[PDB]
């Protein structure tokens, strides 16, 4: 399973 | 509550009478749901990740129940690998990382 | 303290003598730093979220300071857009999540 969920908007 | 993170932080989630599974995720500006049918208008944006780019449907004042805590804002939708509870709706939960 | 989530949680850690910039993510299982010298055996590992999948090296037992605490684990390095502290370290540092 991935397991890094970092997420930066536009 | 109080939330260990020992394991993932992972919740249910209710939108538009679906019942999903959720991380509550500090390290993401937005909500991002796996690719599901909302109503209404949309834009596509481009959202950055750990492992590069992704295009998604923004939809905006989507009511969301987290917890019990109804919330209404913006809900991204795309080919992310869990759903993820962003800061965006975290703020509306009144949410803290405590330490 | 109890950090809100109106902005990114961002901290300053302190690895190796150098100051840098993290992000407190909860959703992150594992902590991986922009690319840097560590000393030590390391071994290859192929990390995944939004976007896919980076290769980096994944060095145990390292010591790093966040928010003053002192703290030691893995601690992967390799191309992430951003230096993120994961569950691995949010838990010593005795963090939850709280509403």
């Amino acid at each position: 399973r991935p397991g890094n969920f970092f997420q930066s908007r536009p | 509550p109080q939330i260990t993170l020992w394991k993932r932080p992972l919740v249910t989630i209710r939108i538009g009478g679906q019942l999903k599974e959720a991380l509550l995720n500090t390290g993401a500006d937005d909500t991002v749901l796996e690719e599901m049918n909302l109503p209404g208008k949309w834009k596509p944006k481009m959202i950055g990740g750990v492992g590069g780019f992704i295009k998604v449907r923004q939809y905006d004042q989507i009511p969301i129940e987290i917890c019990g805590h109804k919330v209404i804002g913006t809900v991204l939708v795309g080919p992310t690998p869990v759903n993820i509870i962003g800061r965006n709706l975290l703020t509306q939960i009144g949410c803290t990382l405590n330490f």
